[PDB]
RNA sequence: UGGAAGUCGGAAUCCGCUAAGGACUGUGUAACAACUCACCUGCCGAAUGUACUAGCCCUGAAAAUGGAUGGCGCUCAAGCGU
RNA sequence: ACGAGAUUCCCACUGUCCCUAUCUACUAUCUAGCGAAACCACAGCCAAGGGAACGGGCUUGGCAAAAUCAGCGGGGAAAGA
RNA sequence: GGGAUGGCUUGUGGCGGCCAAGCGUUCAUAGCGACGUCGCUUUGAUCCUUCGAUGUCGGCUCUUCCUAUCAUACCGAAGCAGAAUUCGGUAAGCGUUGGAUUGUACCCACUAAUAGGGAACGAGCUGGGUUUAGACCGUCGUGAGACAGGUUAGUUUUACCCUACUGAUGAACUCGUCGCAAUGGUAAUUCAGCUUAGUACGAGAGGAACCGCUGAUUCAGAUAAUUGGUUUUUGCGGUUGUCCGACCGGGCAGUGCCGCGAAGCUACCAUCUGCUGGAUAAUGGCUGAACGCCUCUAAGUCAGAAUCCAUGCCAG
């Protein structure tokens, strides 16, 4: 197994989440929209439940545009079951639940009016929208943002208000013996570049989006496997090695990457009560 | 094969025809190989074998006095009630070695240029943080307390009882030190700190039950590793 | 058994590590990138490489899917660089191409395309078996 | 700190100092030991080093791969014209050593080996051995009688002093080489009846060493001049632009010592060394009388070992030569001292037996691929000079 | 092989069991070169009315 | 120490047979020859004794982050390993009986 | 692997040397001698019977 | 206890004949058997055994260029005590 | 869109490397002529001891033979240090 | 202007309570205490508890040393049947690799094995710690600016001196030839296959070893018959532009470019070669006292490791 799955994992990367845990009163875990179950850390979750019941824990779905709203509310409504939860698109220019997620943080500062600054930490997967959240929070680019994954790597403060301090962690994810490569991949921890053998992981990008998307996204129809599908997008555009032969590796990259950065439209469906 | 070959082996074709004879002159000249062992052998190899020697020779000795002797308490009077059984109110430790601040403190220089600021002090010793502490931020944090460094709970021992309980910790009382230790809760040796007695049963005289009470630290818990305490009862 | 061929002379060792030569046989790659050769010795900065009949250990970077997740065991068959056999004969071939074989020695495929080498075809006795032209 | 990933050292430390050697010819430094019950011989001889060439052998080697089949090996051609026997050294036990007691020289001596003791032989008066002609004569050699007695009497080992006959090699060289030659078994009063019935007589190489026997070699290596540490030691070249040189060890030292030491890869000197090889095989003896010296008895056809054109840089072989498998240190038209091996062999290999097939005679200045005038005249036809 | 030297010592006679017409042939030296040519080449049952 | 202590205690733990997994025959018969219960008492605290060495390890090492002397370094180091020792000593019956059931 | 300067190495190659090779050797070397013997074949005072004087130091100088 | 006879285990460990012999010190058997030890007697022939104390000597932990009672060298000392 | 801005990857490509080899010119080399400077307490082989964890001079040993040439970077020396 | 702990250390925890050989102690009968022991620190689970860089390490080339031995050699013990081993002993002679990962030390494979350190860490080169001057973001400050920090780009540049080392000459003894060997160095290493033998051993599955034979890994020393490489052989031929009026024969494009190319040099990219006596360590013994048994040791003595010393080998 290579390295690049094993990003994440890094004792640097869980020293400073575990430095952000400690500075801060309430944490916020971002999930994604897209799959919210699956970028939940539970492993946290139990540790804060354990160790340090005292800190606040809340959860924030972002990245709600690119999954249908109902969709969203049935999310929400099993988010809140467990804990208190908020809707997010974040967004500089335009933002969605900033007003409500800020009320929220004064509530927790008039509880904590004691001290003389409360500190919220975020957590989460890479790329779930952590920096762009504290980006929305501030009204300023901050926090610097990049849809690749791991661009935070050090804890940063930035003070929203004079009793409020945000602290940014770079994006973990918890060991886990079910956890496929694939799984990874698909919920957006490594970089695309950097994996061997591309196309294996675009049969599940395939079952995971209606073919119809796909068709309408890139214009192509009439692919009998992923193989073939992947040279006809290379054929159309434009994507030859030396010799006339398909660049199937460039274009499942260019597949993997628009299908984590949202340019195909994909979500995880809501269970059913 | 399968089940007692060996033994069977044995039985059907015996030994080696010398295997009784070289057994015995072996355990002849065991003498003079242990002899020689005791004068010849050097380093780490000569201490366990002196150590080890030294012990078996307690455990022999120890054999013949029982075997000899197979065919064969308080000054006052006391009745059976009163066996076992033991003003000033001295802590068992009232005097320990004073820590000095470099001891106590080592400095955390921040900056980027060549010429740094050491404003920072960490904490070297263990600590008790409190219950529900959340760390400063770091612009205004002097004094750091360390997670590894960190102890909720210690091993407290009876005195009467004679038994020890791991008990959570509740609260730093007196580090002889400095008054400033024990506003950080610094567990030193010698500390007085308040232990949930939960779990030992101590009650009042009509029936409330005790969960606080106090304890001093008899160990060095920066050298050891671990916290220990006695109960002062 | 380590697989390394016993009694096998001195030749020139022409494919080291990294090397990306063809699979002469129908198993379903198409060609095996070298991560290792067996019976490689120690010294410092060399890479391992292997002569035709060397079994070395491959990955396949174009074929069936399959077996693109397993380190197979390969032994080389063809290869570019020239050599000499005892008979004072210096020798090529056009390309570079081995088999897929189990560790034992016996192919998981069932026909080999082109000729294979007289040294791999007297070492593995199946490549000999599953060969239609020995060189 | 200790060194990360091991490594063994570049060169041997048994072959210092990398200078050149004292002189040009070989030294014997040991010779093998004598058994008087052993019949009298000869345990050393020299020879010019002519070329190389190819054969294809007939191995019969059980148990090896290429049994009962051929193999194309490398030999090394050896021209060895006869020597001749012109003195005879005694030598004496001693708690200092091996000491030289007296020298016995034959009463004619060739023009070969005075010029050996001359560095100007063609303003010199050639005056060299005419009294000692004499002693000879006066007295009916009383004074040889007296020194033979006295080897016979005092001494435990017995050296004739043989030369080569350089005349008959294409070398320009009119200075022949002279070296003494130990005689074993016998008593010594046998090596001393033996060295006096051979001297002024030449002595063959057939005589001395005989077909499928391994020997030793020992020459002076080819000269490379002041070679720096990368060829000389051959260590690892540093990375493109390295400063002060690439070609180069980058630490000399690092560690106490304050010093240079010794087992430093330094550059200098490079080849003309002294070299001992051992356990060489004779495959060939082949007589210089003989027009078919090179014609096994499977290629019939006709031809000396001499290669078309000579071979390069030296010439043709017109004496009896030595095929020796493999290669030996040294270079073309440079003396070569053949040994007999000092312990009794423990392979097979020396207890084989080799037939030859064939010898490659063509050409080495090209892409010869004819092995006589004949074949190539045959292969091409008619020319146009033949016509005119 | 076993009573003259072991594997790897006894050494086979391969014409041992040549059939031939004449038995003292079995062990002469086949000539394969004479005068740059192949005398394999020249082997013809027909030669002398040929010649 | 707690590389080798984990090293040996794996080989110990992964060689001997897992019940769970055998034929019923091999499992029953297992049983007769041998309390099952204690066979996989005695396996328990061989895998619990594992893990408590290397969660003392993992304290010690997190303390000799912070220590400050080679004195304190020195008592650290004989602390984790005689609290090793003692996980160890107190192992006496099962490793006898693991080795009389191998 | 056995070194080159092993006890039963040594054995080994020393009864091949008296067992194999020896006579060989004596048989190549008694044919060479006899080759060269064949080369070789074809008062006392003033008659050297009596071998007399040729025609820093071990003690001091006195 | 399937079997357990002193010798797989648990608990007791007595009496007689005694010169003396344990409800047994080990080997051994499936269990027995058999051997052996503790103990006693016969032969012998005069001094021993145990535990400590005080001397000298060995071990009682050592790394990394080649080296140090100052060096040679020293053994009824050229070492140690007077 | 634009960029001598910073980063990752793919194809091609090759002495970057496996693992080095060879050739050319100009040096370096030698000669005729011409001809400085930096630096310099005195000098330059090591080992152990020389309480101020310093030794090239001291002590105790190893030892030790004129005059030189080309390289060399361990030590000394050498960075407008 | 002033500066830039050390005959330390190693393999076995702390606290608290019992027990006890002993040390002390008889006008006081207290107190220490070896060897031990007892309490605190999941039915082979869990994988939903990674807990703070002020202190900096890496890497290339190359040499040597230590043993605290991973492998190879020998030996002792273990249900060690065989195979594979495990524990321990003597031993540093000989090896101990190739890679991936910087959102920042562990994985993978080959192999006999991928052992641990020192000579720095009490002015060689090159990546981080790391930090002159430019610039941006974050925190703090009214501010100049500072920093919890993060990012980008960024000037030290000997050798001809002495010594050491590597090589090369050399006066004096007339010149030269052939030698001896004090001393210094020293070299080989590991694996595989055939036979033994599908044999010993084994219920079966499986499955050795000595003698003998043949190769290969790493290292070392040479060599160029052959095969590749190299081309100022400017050797021959082809070809672009220009010039000598054209052809021929040539100049220039610093070797115009291309093809082949002897010779020379070269490459595990080619080929050849690498050798034997004595004394030992751990152990296994023989005879035999100490000590009327006994004992490999005391006197005497046999064997035995890749160890030690020499020969072979290089210098002289
Ligand atoms: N459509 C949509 N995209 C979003 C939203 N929020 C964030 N993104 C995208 O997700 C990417 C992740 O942004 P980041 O701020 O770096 O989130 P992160 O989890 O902190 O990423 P790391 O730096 O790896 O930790 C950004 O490049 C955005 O383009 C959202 O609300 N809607
Ligand atoms: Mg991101
Ligand atoms: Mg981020």
């Amino acid at each position: 197994k290579e390295a690049i799955f094993n990003k994440g994992t890094s004792k640097r990367i869980w020293n400073e989440l575990y430095k952000v845990i400690d500075s801060s009163d309430v944490i916020l875990h971002v999930l994604d929209a897209r799959d919210p179950l699956g970028t939940r850390c539970r492993h946290v979750e139990k540790y804060l439940a354990a160790e340090a019941p005292h800190k606040h824990l809340v959860f924030v779905l972002n990245k709600i545009d690119l999954v249908p709203s109902s969709q969203a509310a049935a999310w929400i409504r099993i988010l809140q079951k467990d804990h208190p939860t908020c809707a997010m698109r974040a967004s500089i220019t335009n933002p969605f639940g900033r007003g409500s997620l800020i009320d929220l943080l004064r509530q927790f500062s008039v509880l904590h009016k004691d001290r003389k600054q409360i500190s919220v930490g975020l957590i989460g997967y890479p790329n779930v929208g952590k920096s762009s959240i504290i980006n929305a929070l501030r009204g300023k680019a901050v926090a610097k943002v990049a849809p690749i994954p791991g661009e935070t790597k050090v804890w940063q403060y930035v003070t929203l208000m004079k009793r409020i301090y945000l602290i940014d962690c770079p994006g973990i994810v918890p060991p886990n013996q079910h956890d496929t490569p694939e799984d990874l991949l698909l919920r957006g921890v490594v970089r695309v570049e950097n994996v061997e053998h591309p196309e294996q992981y675009i049969p599940a990008v395939l079952r995971k989006v209606k073919q119809h998307h796909m068709e309408r996204t890139y214009e192509l129809r009439g692919w009998k496997d992923h193989i073939e599908f992947l040279e006809m997008l290379a054929r159309k555009s434009g994507r030859l090695l030396k010799g006339g032969e398909p660049d199937v590796d460039g274009v499942a990259k260019q597949v993997l990457n628009d299908f984590m950065r949202g340019k195909i439209p994909w979500f995880t469906p809501a269970p059913e009560p | 094969p399968q089940n007692e070959y060996i033994e069977r082996h044995r039985k059907l074709h015996g030994r080696r025809l010398d295997a009784e004879e070289r057994a015995r002159k072996k355990a002849a000249r065991e003498g003079h190989k242990n002899s020689e062992n005791a004068q010849n052998l050097r380093g780490l190899r000569a201490k366990l074998y002196a150590k080890q020697r030294h012990a078996q020779k307690i455990q022999m000795r120890k054999a013949i006095k029982q075997h000899e002797e197979r065919n064969v308490e308080p000054s006052d009077p006391i009745p059976s009630y009163l066996l076992d059984r033991a003003a000033r109110f001295s802590v068992p430790i009232p005097k320990v070695r004073g820590i000095s601040e470099e001891e106590m403190f080592k400095v955390v220089k921040t900056g980027k240029k060549t010429h740094k600021k050491g404003w920072k002090r960490i904490v070297t010793k263990p600590t008790f943080v409190g219950p529900d502490f959340t760390r400063r931020p770091v612009k205004y944090e002097r004094f750091i307390r360390p997670m590894g460094l960190r102890y909720k709970k210690a091993n407290v021992t009876h005195p009467t009882l004679n038994v020890t309980v791991q008990l959570p910790i509740l609260s730093v009382k007196k580090n002889p030190s400095n008054p400033l230790y024990t506003q950080l809760g610094v567990l030193t040796k010698g500390t007085i700190i308040e232990v949930n007695v939960s779990d030992l049963g101590i009650v009042t005289a009509s029936g409330k039950i005790a969960w606080g009470r106090y304890a001093q630290i008899t160990n060095n818990p920066e050298n050891d590793g671990c916290v220990n305490a006695v109960l002062l009862v | 058994k380590r697989g390394a061929p016993g009694g096998k002379l001195k030749m020139t060792l022409g494919l080291p590590v990294g090397a990306i030569m063809n699979c002469a046989d129908n198993s379903g790659a198409r060609n095996l990138y070298i991560i290792a050769v067996k019976g490689a010795g120690a010294r410092l900065n060399r890479l391992p490489a292997g002569g035709v009949g060397d079994m070395v250990m491959a990955t396949v970077k174009k074929g069936k899917p399959e077996l693109r997740k397993k380190v197979h065991p390969a032994v080389i068959v063809r290869q570019a660089k020239p050599w000499k056999r005892f008979d004072g004969v210096f020798l090529y071939f056009e390309d570079n191409a081995g088999v897929i074989v189990n560790p034992k020695g016996e192919m998981k495929g069932s026909a080999i395309t082109g000729p294979v080498g007289k040294e791999a075809a007297e070492l593995w006795p199946r490549i000999a078996s599953n060969a239609g032209v020995v060189m | 700190s200790h060194r990360k990933y091991e490594a063994p050292r570049h060169g041997s430390l048994a072959f210092l100092p990398r200078k050149r050697a004292a002189r040009h010819r070989g030294r014997v430094k040991s010779f093998p030991k004598d058994d008087p019950k052993k019949p009298v011989h000869l345990t050393a001889a020299m020879g010019y080093k002519a070329g190389m060439t190819t054969i294809v052998r007939d191995l019969d080697r059980p148990g090896a791969k290429a049994h009962k089949k051929e193999v194309v090996e490398a030999v090394t051609i050896i021209d060895c014209p006869p020597m001749v026997v012109v003195g005879l050294v005694g030598y004496i036990e001693t708690p200092r050593g091996l000491r030289s007691l007296t020298t016995v020289w034959a009463e004619h001596l060739s023009d070969e080996v005075k010029r050996r003791f001359y560095k100007n032989w063609y303003k010199s008066k050639k005056k060299a051995f005419t009294k000692y002609a004499k002693k000879y004569a006066e007295n009916n050699g009383a004074s040889i009688t007296r020194e033979l007695e006295r080897i016979k009497k005092y001494c435990t080992v017995v050296r004739v002093l043989a030369h080569t006959q350089i005349r008959k090699t294409p070398l320009k060289q009119k200075k022949a080489h002279l070296m003494e030659i130990q005689i074993n078994g016998g008593s010594v009063a046998d090596k001393v009846e033996f060295g006096r019935s051979l001297f002024e007589k030449p002595v063959t190489i057939d005589t001395i060493f005989e077909k499928d026997e391994m020997i030793d070699v020992i020459a002076v290596t080819k000269g490379h001049g002041f070679v720096g540490v990368t060829a000389r030691w051959g260590t690892k070249k540093l990375p493109r632009k390295t400063h002060k040189g690439l070609r180069k060890v980058a630490c000399i030292g690092a560690w106490h010592p304050s010093h240079v030491q010794w087992t430093v890869a330094r550059a200098g000197q490079m080849g003309y060394h002294h070299r001992t090889s051992v356990n060489h095989k004779i495959y060939r003896i082949g007589k210089g009388d003989d027009e078919a010296n090179a014609s096994t008895e499977t290629d019939l056809t006709k031809k000396k070992i001499t290669p078309m054109g000579g071979f390069v840089r030296y010439g043709e072989v017109n004496n009896d030569y030595v095929m020796i498998k493999g290669s030996v240190p040294g270079v073309k038209k440079r003396i070569m001292t053949l040994r007999k091996s000092l312990f009794t062999h423990t392979s097979r290999k020396a207890l084989e037996k080799v037939e030859l097939k064939w010898i490659d005679t063509s050409s080495e200045f090209g892409h010869g691929a004819f092995q006589t005038a004949a074949e190539k005249k045959q292969f091409m036809g008619t020319l146009k000079k033949d016509l005119q | 092989e076993e009573a003259n030297g072991g594997a790897g010592v006894f050494n086979v006679d391969l014409r041992k069991d040549w059939i031939l017409e004449n038995p003292e042939w079995k062990y002469d030296k086949i000539p394969e070169i004479f005068d740059g040519k192949n005398v394999y080449d020249y082997i013809d049952p027909d030669i002398d009315a040929k010649l | 120490t707690q590389e080798t202590c984990s090293e040996k205690f794996g080989a110990i733990i992964s060689s001997f047979p897992v019940l769970s997994d055998q034929h019923p025959f091999h499992r029953d018969l297992m049983n007769i020859l041998y309390d099952a219960d204690h066979f996989k008492v005695a396996l328990g605290q061989i895998s619990t004794a594992k893990n408590l060495i290397e969660t003392i390890s993992r304290d010690y090492v997190r303390l000799l982050k912070y220590a400050q002397s080679l004195y304190q370094c020195k008592q650290l180091k004989r602390a984790a390993l005689g609290r090793m020792a003692t996980l160890i000593k107190r192992l006496k019956d099962p490793l006898i009986y693991l080795d009389q059931v191998r | 692997a056995k070194s080159a300067r092993a006890s039963r190495i040594k054995e080994n190659h020393q009864r091949f040397k008296k067992n194999i090779a020896g006579p060989v050797e004596a048989a190549r070397l008694e044919r060479l001698s006899a080759k060269l013997m064949a080369i070789a074949q074809a008062s006392g005072v003033k008659s050297g019977k009596s071998i007399g004087r040729k025609d820093s130091s071990i003690v001091f100088p006195m």
